[PDB]
Order: structure tokens, then sequence, then C-alpha cells
């Protein structure tokens, strides 16, 4: 008798554009030391 | 999926044919199997499938939408 | 080059976002959780 494994395979999750909406349409940056 | 009485309901109700002709494409892979699988497995007895990690023909059918 | 497998052992990895915030409440950390589990052989017969 023997045993066989298959593999290990890791998740690859997707993004949504937040940089350029949520931060502009939301909240504005501002510097200030 | 669907079958019976309800399909026939839902095409009678909400549902209406669209295509009439589509296409399944086939892709076949076939694992490597040159190596040092052969050797493991009759030194140990036992085998790990790795290399998991580096860094046509015209079906009648119909859709709705 | 098919064979018995008796079964065997499984492992996933899915990334979920943490969140951050601060006060009254205790703070949270990210923790890592690992379950295994099995498998299940089925059997085909046929003859005449």
């Amino acid at each position: 008798q023997f045993d066989i494994l298959l593999g290990t395979y890791c998740n690859t999750l997707n993004f949504v554009r937040f940089l350029e909406l949520g931060l502009s349409v939301a909240c504005i940056c501002t510097k200030f030391p | 999926v669907t079958t019976a009485t309800l399909k026939r309901q839902l095409l009678q109700g909400i549902l209406q044919i669209d295509d009439t002709a589509a296409d399944v494409p086939v892709t076949y892979g076939e694992m490597v199997l040159q190596g040092t699988n052969l050797v493991t497995a009759l030194v140990m007895g036992k085998a790990v499938r790795g290399m998991d990690d580096v860094a046509n023909a015209r079906v009648p059918a119909d859709l709705v939408i | 080059e098919l064979a018995y497998v008796r079964d065997g052992v499984i492992q996933f990895e899915v990334q979920q976002p943490m969140i951050a915030r601060d006060g009254p409440h205790p703070v949270d950390q990210p923790v890592h959780n690992y379950m295994v589990k099995r498998i299940h052989k089925r059997s085909l017969s046929a003859a005449f």
C-alpha cells in the first residue's frame, strides 16, 4: 500500500480601485508636519 | 440545471430562448512523469506530486438572460 | 498510474484581511487557524 499527495495551492485574491476613489470622493489628503 | 415540469413552467413564464448553437473547446493536460519519481518510489514507497509553486464540436443548446 | 490512495490530508491557505481600531475596546491581533480534513473513495462494480 502507498499514499499519493495531490499538492498545495495558494489563494490569489483580487483587489479593487480604492486609492483613486476612497481618498478622492470621501477624504482629502493634506500634509501638515 | 432544470428538468421535469419545472423547466416547462420556467420557459412558459420567464425564460425565453436566445441562442441556438454553441461550441465547447477541448483542453487536455498531462502531468510530467519524468524525474526522480521512480527512484523515490522504489526507495520509499510513496510519492508526492510537486511542481506547484515556482515563486471542434457543435451541440445545440439554449441560453437565457 | 492510478491506484489506491488510502485517503490523505489536505491544506488550504486563504488570506483574510483584518481590522484596525483603538479605544476602550481591547486591541485585535491577526490569528492563523489550520484545519485538516479527509476524503472518501467510491467503489465501481460492473459484471454480466
